[PDB]
């Protein structure tokens, strides 16, 4: 609506992209990870956190 | 030794001598490890993310 490029603003989160779900984790989660890399290859969605 | 000697002392043969002839009987082995190894001086510290 805006006009903004590659804008960052999204009307509601995604519940599903290319046909299947985003996954979900929580911060604490995500923070404890090891294994960055391979989920960060296909994209997620952080909550549990302000 | 015939005449000026009186009284004689005899006790076991000791296990330390070995005749020259019997020299392969002290072929032994010893094992030094591999001096790739690392040895770890600092310690181990735990936490958590929670």
């Amino acid at each position: 609506r805006f006009g903004f490029r590659d804008s960052p603003f999204c009307t509601s989160l995604p519940r599903t992209i290319m046909g299947n779900d985003v996954r979900r984790i929580s911060y604490n989660v995500f923070s404890m990870m090891e294994d960055i890399d391979d989920v960060i290859s296909e994209g997620f969605i952080l909550y549990d956190a302000y | 030794s015939k005449m000026n000697v009186s009284y004689r002392l005899y006790i076991k043969t000791p296990a330390c001598l070995l005749p020259l002839s019997d020299y392969m009987r002290a072929q032994h082995d010893y094992v030094s490890p591999s001096s790739s190894r690392v040895y770890i001086k600092d310690p181990a510290v735990v936490y958590t993310r929670s």
